[PDB]
RNA sequence: GGUAAAAAUGGCAA
RNA sequence: GGCGACUUUCUGGUCUGUAACUGACGCUGAUGUGCGAAAGCGUGGGGAUCAAACAGGAUUAGAUACCCUGGUAGUCCACGCCGUAAACGAUGAGUGCUAAGUGUUAGGGGGCCCCUUAGUGCUGCAGCUAACGCAUUAAGCACUCCGCCUGGGGAGUACGACCGCAAGGUUGAAACUCAAAGGAAUUGACGGGGACCCGCACAAGCGGUGGAGCAUGUGGUUUAAUUCGAAGCAACGCGA
RNA sequence: GCGGGGUGGAGCAGCCUGGUAGCUCGUCGGGCUCAUAACCCGAAGGUCGUCGGUUCAAAUCCGGCCCCCGCAACCA
RNA sequence: CGCGGGGUGGAGCAGCCUGGUAGCUCGUCGGGCUCAUAACCCGAAGGUCGUCGGUUCAAAUCCGGCCCCCGCAACCA
C-alpha cells in the first residue's frame, strides 16, 4: 500500500571534526530535542577517547564504527540473510554504539561512550558483540539466502 | 549421457545436461506417478492438457 | 588403508526431503558419502541447494583422499539440490567427464500411494 | 511442486 | 457396463462401394430372458504394490479424522453368487424433414482442390426454451411404440410378497404434518476465492500505556440521597 | 475375621524414612475477541476423616472412633 | 573369601590406553524467531575427572594405596 521511496534529509558536517557521521551521532544521542547536551557529551567523549587512546578521536571513531557496522542481516520472509544497504549500515552502527554505551556501567554518558568507542576499535565492545551475533545468525540461515 | 566436451566448462556441460533431461521428460513422468489418480481422473487430465496443447 | 582409484562415479540422490551423495569406483564399490542430514542440516534446510553443495563437497574431498581425480555423475530424483551438487564436485577439484539421469520410471507398474488431502 | 500449522460458536422477529 | 505391451488361435459387430438376389421379410416392445463398474459374498488358489478395519506418532479444547510410520480384509486368478452407481449426454428407440462455417477418424469418386458416405468435435441461423441453453450428433418440425411424472415431509420407511448364503435388491403404502418444497436468472452481501490499488495497516523507527503515587470519568458497591444522560470501534477528563 | 484408604472444589502425589504440602483440572483478577470458547498472564484456596498418645516437633509414627473399599466366611 | 570391571557438570557418555590438549548429549538459564506452539538458531552456566599419594617437564591420563559400586566364583555350620 505505498507509493514509493521518500528522499532522505541531509546533515551539515560537524564543525569541530568536519564529519557528517559525527552530526548523525549527536542526533542519536539527543533526547527530547536537547541538542546542546548531546553535542556536549560527544565532544567530551571524543576528548576522553583521544586522551586515553593517544590517537585522533575521529580515527578511533571510524575504526569503531567499521567494526560495529554489519554486512549481512536476517530478515523474516524463514529468516533470510540479506545485504545491509550502505545507509542502513551506518544507522545500525550508530544505533548500536549509543544503545550499548547507555547500558555500560560508567556513571557519566561521556565515559560510557568513550569506553564503548575504544572497545569497538579493539573489536571488544557490546556493540561489536551485537554485530557478531547478527552475522552468526545470518550465516546459520545461509541456506535460505537463495 | 552428456559427456563434457574438450575445452568446455562443467557449467556449460550442466546446461546441456539440463536440456537433455527436459527432452527425456523423466522429471515429468516422476511427478505424475507420485500419487495414485483414479482411472477417470487420469483420462480427464490427459484430455484437457491436450486441449491446452 | 589408502586406495588408488583414479576414475570413479558420483551418485547424487536428490529428493524434496534430502540430498545424499555417494562416490563409487566404476564397479560400484563406494569410496565416500555425505548427506544434508549428515552435515547436520534439519527440516527445510536439508533440501536446500546449499546443503546439497556441502554434501557434495564433503563426499568429494574424502574420495580425492583415495586419489579420485575424474568422476562420472549419475543423478536420481527431482529435488532442488541436483545442480548444486554437480557444481560442487567440480569445485572440489574432481572433473565431471559425463552427467546422466538415472531416476527410475515404471512402464505402468505398481500402484502409487494415496494423494495427500492436506 | 509445494506447503507455513491451528482456525469452534452466535434464539426468532422486523 | 467397458476395452490400452506384444504374439498366436477361436469369435462378434460396424462402415464404404457395387447393385447378384429376396421382395416389406419392417419399427417398437408389457410380461419374459440375458448382460451389467466398484464394493461385497462363497469355494479353492495367490499375495508384489496399494490399502477399509486396526495399532502407534502427531495435530487439537477434544481428534474415534485430515497429516506421518505401519497394517489385515480386500486389491489379483478360477468358478459360482450379488444386480446396484451422479450405471449421466441427469437427454428411450425408429423414421423423415429443416441455414451455414470449421477440425478430425474410416472409406468412395472426380479434377492440392472439389464432391460424397458413415462416425467424432467445435462454432452458429431458423425454430424452440422459464431461463440457462439446444440447434442435421435438436432440447427444431413431424408420425409410431414403449417406460415414467402429477406439492414437500413422513419414506424408499411399514406391512405383505418375491429374490439372495448374507449384505441386501425388487415391489411399495398410511396415519400424521406443512404452505410451502423446487428450476433458472438478477441485484447485493460474504468467502480461511482471484486480480489490481491505497491508508502510520504492516514493515522500518521514535516515544509511550499496562507496573507506582496521584487527578479525573465510568462500573460496581454503599447511601436518606449518592440527580439525570452517554455503553465496542463511534460511552467512560463524555453533556459539564 | 483380616488387610487398604480417608490430603485445596475434583482426581491424584507426599507418609515407608517426623521438620518440606506437589501435580492436573477447577476457582478468581487481568488480557485477546464484536462476543463466547480456546488461548495468554497474575493470584488465591487443604487446621491433611475425627478424637487421643508419643515426640522439641506429627499428613507422616502409634491407639481408638466414624466412613469407605477389598478379601475371607469352610467340614458337616 | 578370591577374581574381573567401573567410578568424570543434574545425569549419562569420551579422552586413560597410546601422560601435556576434561569433550559429547540431554537437563539448565538468557535471547532471536514462530500470530503463535514446538522445533530450530545464538549466547552463557554447571564436572578440575572416585579419593589420596608417588613418579614425571607435564598425570583425569601412569604406577600404587584406599573407598564405593557392579558382576562372577565361594557357596553341605
Ligand atoms: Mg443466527
Ligand atoms: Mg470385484
Ligand atoms: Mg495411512
Ligand atoms: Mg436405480
Ligand atoms: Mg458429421
Ligand atoms: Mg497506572
Ligand atoms: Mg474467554
Amino acid at each position: 500500500p505505498r507509493k514509493g521511496s521518500v528522499p532522505k534529509r541531509d546533515v551539515l558536517p560537524d564543525p569541530i571534526h568536519n564529519s557528517k557521521l559525527v552530526t548523525k551521532l549527536i542526533n542519536k544521542i539527543m533526547l527530547d530535542g536537547k541538542r546542546g547536551t548531546a553535542q556536549r557529551i560527544l565532544y567530551s567523549a571524543f576528548d576522553l577517547v583521544e586522551q586515553r587512546s593517544g590517537r585522533d578521536a575521529l580515527e578511533v571513531f571510524e575504526e569503531a564504527i567499521n567494526n560495529i557496522m554489519p554486512v549481512l542481516e536476517v530478515k523474516a520472509r524463514y529468516q533470510v540473510p540479506v545485504e545491509v544497504r550502505p545507509e542502513r549500515r551506518t544507522t545500525l552502527g550508530l544505533r548500536w554504539l549509543v544503545n550499548y554505551a547507555r547500558l555500560r556501567g560508567e556513571k557519566t554518558m561521556e565515559d560510557r561512550l568513550a569506553n564503548e568507542i575504544l572497545d569497538a576499535a579493539n573489536n571488544t565492545g557490546g556493540a561489536v558483540k551485537k554485530r557478531e551475533d547478527t552475522h552468526k545468525m545470518a550465516e546459520a540461515n545461509k541456506a535460505f539466502a537463495h | 549421457k552428456t559427456v563434457v566436451r574438450k575445452n568446455e566448462s562443467l557449467e556449460d556441460a550442466l546446461r546441456r545436461f539440463k536440456r537433455s533431461v527436459s527432452k527425456s521428460g523423466t522429471i515429468q513422468e516422476v511427478r505424475k506417478r507420485e500419487f495414485y489418480e483414479k482411472p477417470s481422473v487420469k483420462r480427464k487430465k490427459k484430455s484437457e492438457a491436450a486441449r491446452k496443447r | 588403508v589408502k586406495k588408488n582409484i583414479e576414475n570413479g562415479v558420483a551418485h547424487i540422490r536428490s529428493t524434496f526431503n534430502n540430498t545424499i551423495v555417494t562416490i563409487t569406483d566404476e564397479f560400484g564399490n563406494a569410496l565416500s558419502w555425505s548427506s544434508a542430514g549428515a552435515l547436520g542440516f534439519k527440516g527445510s534446510k536439508k533440501s536446500t541447494p546449499f546443503a546439497a553443495q556441502m554434501a557434495s563437497e564433503t563426499a568429494s574431498k574424502s574420495a580425492m583422499e583415495h586419489g579420485l581425480k575424474t568422476v562420472e555423475v549419475t543423478v536420481k530424483g527431482p529435488g532442488p539440490g541436483r545442480e548444486s551438487a554437480i557444481r560442487a564436485l567440480q569445485s572440489a577439484g574432481l572433473e565431471v567427464t559425463a552427467i546422466r539421469d538415472v531416476t527410475p520410471v515404471p512402464h505402468n507398474g505398481c500402484r502409487p500411494p494415496k494423494r495427500r488431502r492436506v
